[PDB]
């Protein structure tokens, strides 16, 4: 005559760890760490901008390539691995801290400068590189500024952007290295070419670096672009004298955005708060090994496949 | 370590489908098994807080490396030695943390496994004595629903001490 | 856990207040209630290193407050700042609720002791309840009640007459 | 007859999270979180320095607003949220570095460089950016070179210093950026402009640059401020000829101090040793919530409200 | 913490060199000592378990950010700086609690070796014994050295000896 | 009759923390705080490099300490304490990145530009301040460039590098600033002197200046070095006039290593994954005290001289 006491137990346990004791079974056992992705962008109820083989800095000066993405608003950005930022050759200077200012905003207006020029300058001119419905052209947000009598001494010119807006706003321009002394004479004259930009707090100077002898050599046409921020209330002014590639809008960028560099097809159909190249990752686990480039709301990346956290007892079989 | 699971219970009952801890009875009439509700749930409901501490999300973070474009090469090297850093340090805890979730979680079903052993020693009192398997082994006849007092915990143990006395003496 | 507090003891006494830990009895001159000091003691002692160690480097700033600082290395001071506190929050978040599951127990832990302490003094004169309490199978006066808790009572003085009690 | 054991309850207890459960009630709990903090800078028992208007730069090249603050020792440099550097407008070359290395100093000297020029040198140009008594001044550390007579080719000068200490000095100079060809012409001269300089351990050059720009302190015209570290036993050599703004004295931080950016005001009858941009946080608490930027030596920052320590044991009253 | 090791047991036996926990008995023969192997293998090896946790460290490969001959630009020093040691103050945190909790854990884990075999030899006496405050069985019934072997052997059959020691309990 | 349980002890403890207790006495306990390191850099197994008081930059341009150190191979690479990068004095833009660069490489080959120059240039310019077998050098991989006959214009000149192979180069090359004008009129006539220098990916001009300078190994000119990457298909043009120090020999960095600075002899029979200004650490311990600055495979630093782990029960003495 007897009453007994005991556990249950299963025919299958599994092994987690202890502080005393890998390999040690028990009843059940969940992951702790998420190791499965997405492989999209999930962008339901992100209001989101794919910028295709649009570049961010292409935004801002009005490459071809980015002609649908010159304004807009977002909360997410997109960028994709081998975009477009220019068409003519030549690099901005301080880029990945502008792309980065692009890459956090939340949307992109532009403002025309009102920069009109004498009569001795040529403003409209164009480029083969810089094709655009199959005609020559050249970046949207800005002029070639040449002398319209060629050989002829460029004119001492200014122009002054004012900022009359309650916001900061982001001008860029360009500076055009000539190939050649013959190119360099031709388009701005023999004069020394200087080109100024001051502001309240911003100053510089700029030399155009003349190339030599062929075209591929290392020393050919190029422009270079260069970029500050105008304050609400403030001017900033350009004093030049040929070589200056100068801007008919500066830019204003609005709120903040999550920035988004993969190629992964957009799904409207899920949603997400965190992404990496590969896609997204949704998950309530704590950790993740997918990734350790990961933006947005993201659990923790860990060096482990699996960490099993015991939902058991001890697994006794008989 | 509390003694029971693994300890002094040979081992597990895998027939037991119904509860994490229960009862095997014998008696003149049979064999008989039934899971306890409120040891399984106290032990069920500690393990879904664990689980609900767990799921408990968060910041956002923004791009500090382009994935597309090259970066300066000594800012470079510091976002890679810091991220590695963070990296050990979450890798680090998130073991420790299973580690020490793990051995707790062990010895609280342990725990619970031992209150239940205890609060039926003490029901019976005089009547039973302890064979060390875990087992009461009872000393009077106790039929179906004499097993179903005990485990529904409402055994008077007075109303067999005399019986049960002369028994465990004689 | 161990089977004592909010466990085979129904509830605690709010009327107990000269300690954590302590005894009620019932005899023929009345009832009355002690607070144990030794294991009132040993709880209340083992907090105090807990709250030692809660309350034991010199750091310069990295982001002016007043002025500009340059985007890139902004961003990655901002994610550095953001991953240390992170850190530091899931570390304050697990340090006390690993340490409030410890000190639960262990608070439980020192009345079961106690409980464990009576139970082997009393020997064969008595029977524990269940509830928490030892049914005396003898007469015990006030002074029995304190050699009780002073732990200075001699079963062997008041067994033969407490087994004749158990076995009729 | 019987004896029972029990534990105390109160009416009130306190809830806390444990590993298994976030709403379990306890006897007492105690916080680990500091959530109050002090709107003052606790300055008791420092050696401090409060630079009011004045920017830690403007301390180095002498701005007006900084002539209480051209030298001095202390252990704690507070600096204050429009401070300011230039009178006359421009900007300093890796300022944030400089305004670093100024803000964990313990102190500065200053050290004549003895300078000394030639005749056809007028170096003691003034303007109205920079006002002492209501009237124009300049730079107290530094002197605008310019032709004593107007629109004539500024002379090929030399000016050395020499650092015959035992420890560093800060080198500070300008170069000014003029606002016309007319102006840069009555000043320099119209002759090609160039300044370099030179030690064992540096080497630049400079080249005055005209352009038309916004007022500033009603001025267009712009000096733009550079500086190095000057070796002991090493000599540094401006070679110019327009253009330079000359420094007639160099600096020497001395010591160590720590620099807080804070606009509370300060309070001489508190200590502490945890400061941020409301004043201070003085408390035994490992981890506090009143701002993720603090210097000095501070609990930890995190992103709860409260997080309670149990101090008792749970708590079960009477049904 | 279970009730023995700095509980009812007044203290250690230095005298045991033979392992961490056993027996000491007194019977007509003499007095002996002797130490039991399952519990002390069981604590040990739950010890070196927690020391295969602390060198399991497969580690990550870092490289230089700090110049140790040269200036490194101020700012960025200050950045670096600032980074490291925040992440030595974070590890400096977790070691101290990593062996603040273990410690505590490992203490508790050796007591309650102790009290499970304690528990294992009071029950297999079961009705021919009592237990005194301190961590002795009072024996009803003469116990031979043989006996006392069976008691740690764990084949003492307590049947065997029931009649006599309920007998010598009650008289 | 009568049978006791009881735990053993030891007559001398030793002192734990616990979360509960400061001063616990337990019977044994280690140490899980490294303290101890090896006086040696453990190299066995590393084809390593001790580059002696070669400094990584002089190994690009070729300084005399260098000459044991112009190209190789490894997985190491050793810098110390008294290392020379320069014997004409000078100073690198970005030093440090480029410093690095070296120092997390796996090896360095060298290849020819090809540079020739015609008649009117003496291309073999030396100094006393860089002394190679008694007599007077100069860098190994560059070479300066002066009139062939004294005083005359330095014709203006062109060269080209084209980067043929699959990886990119390094090039180094210098800009010369004369210490006075007698000097630079001397070494390359007194025209208005100009180097500009372009690729895909860099554009810049550069002008000698004259200016008195302290002597550094006697003089008081120097050479300011500059660099860049060239990619594979990729040319860079040198434009000059006089003052371009140009580079003979470009550099390929290879494959991956792991950069040491250290005062420790090397001991090619130990073994070690981690190192420190003072050597090796070998320890199975998670944690050291030995330095905050490591790198390779290492414990993480504390600010702890011990932490001592329980390895047995409370000690409870007679
Ligand atoms: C830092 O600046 C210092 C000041 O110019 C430089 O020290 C100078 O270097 C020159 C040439 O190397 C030395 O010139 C010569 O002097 C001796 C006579 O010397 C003795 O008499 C002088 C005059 O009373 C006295 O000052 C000295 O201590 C000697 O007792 C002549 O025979 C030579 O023709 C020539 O004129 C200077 O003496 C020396 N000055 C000092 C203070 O040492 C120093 O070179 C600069 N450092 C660097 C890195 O370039
Ligand atoms: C930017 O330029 C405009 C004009 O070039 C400046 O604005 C004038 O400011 C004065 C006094 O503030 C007013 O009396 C005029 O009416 C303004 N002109 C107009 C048409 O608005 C302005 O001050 C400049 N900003 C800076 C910072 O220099
Ligand atoms: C580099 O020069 C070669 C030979 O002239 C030429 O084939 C190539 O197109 C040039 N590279 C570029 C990108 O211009
Ligand atoms: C850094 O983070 C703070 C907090 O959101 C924010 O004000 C600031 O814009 C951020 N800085 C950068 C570099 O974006
Ligand atoms: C950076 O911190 C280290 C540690 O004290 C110190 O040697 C060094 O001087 C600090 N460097 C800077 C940037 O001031
Ligand atoms: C002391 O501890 C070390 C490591 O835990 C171990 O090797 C040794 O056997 C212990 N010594 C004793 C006295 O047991």
């Amino acid at each position: 005559d007897k009453i007994c006491l005991g556990h249950h137990a299963v025919a299958n346990g599994t092994i987690v760890k202890t502080l005393t004791n890998e390999q040690e079974e028990v009843t059940n056992a969940t992951e702790t760490v998420e190791s499965t992705g997405i492989n999209r962008l999930c962008m339901k109820g992100r209001k989101h901008k794919d910028l295709g083989n649009c570049h961010p800095i292409g935004m801002l000066i009005g490459t071809p390539a980015c002609d649908l993405h010159l304004t807009g608003m977002w909360d997410t950005l997109i960028e994709r691995e081998n975009a477009i930022a220019y068409c003519y050759p030549g690099a901005t200077v301080n880029v990945e801290a502008l792309r980065q200012k692009i890459m956090e905003s939340g949307g992109i207006n532009k403002i025309s400068t009102g920069f009109t020029y004498g009569s001795s300058i040529n403003s409209a001119g164009t480029t083969r590189a810089c094709m655009r419905n199959g005609g020559n052209s050249f970046y949207a947000e800005l002029k070639w500024l040449v002398s319209k009598s060629a050989g002829q001494n460029f004119p001492q010119t200014t122009n002054t952007y004012r900022n009359t807006d309650t916001a900061e706003h982001l001008i860029m321009w360009g500076i055009h290295h000539p190939s050649s002394t013959q190119e360099k004479n031709d388009l701005y004259g023999t004069q020394s070419l200087s080109i100024s930009v001051g502001s309240s707090t911003y100053r510089n100077n700029f030399v155009p670096v003349v190339g030599a002898r062929p075209q591929v050599n290392g020393l050919s046409s190029r422009i270079d672009f260069h970029w500050t921020l105008v304050q609400p209330g403030d001017n900033i002014t350009f004093s030049h004298n040929g070589g200056l590639i100068a801007p008919s809008r500066v830019s204003k960028l609005i709120g903040r955005g999550l920035g988004i560099q993969s190629d992964a097809p957009i799904d409207n159909n899920c949603e997400s708060k965190c992404f990496w190249r590969g896609g997204s990752i949704n998950t309530r686990l704590p950790f993740q090994n997918l990734s350790p480039r990961t933006v947005g709301q993201c659990p923790k990346y860990v060096n482990r496949r699996s960490l099993m956290l015991a939902t058991g007892m001890r697994n006794v079989p008989e | 370590l509390f003694g029971a699971i693994a300890g002094f219970l040979e081992n597990g009952w895998e027939g037991m489908v119904d509860g994490w801890y229960g009862f095997r009875h014998q008696n003149a009439q049979g064999t008989g098994q039934a899971a306890d509700y409120k040891s399984t749930q106290a032990a069920i409901d500690q393990i879904t807080g664990k689980l609900n501490r767990l799921v408990e999300k968060n910041t956002e973070f923004e791009s500090i490396e382009s994935e597309f474009s090259e970066i300066e090469h000594q800012i470079g090297n510091v976002i890679n030695w810091t991220k590695d850093s963070i990296t050990d340090i979450w890798t680090y805890q998130a073991e420790l943390l299973v580690a020490m979730e793990n051995q707790h979680t062990i010895d609280m079903a342990d725990s619970e496994m031992l209150n239940l052993y205890e609060r039926v020693r003490k029901q019976l009192r005089q009547n039973a004595e302890e064979d060390g398997k875990g087992c009461f082994e009872i000393y009077h006849a106790c039929d179906d629903s004499c097993m179903e007092s005990i485990r529904n915990n409402t055994y008077d143990h007075s109303q067999y001490r005399e019986e049960a006395l002369l028994n465990r003496l004689n």
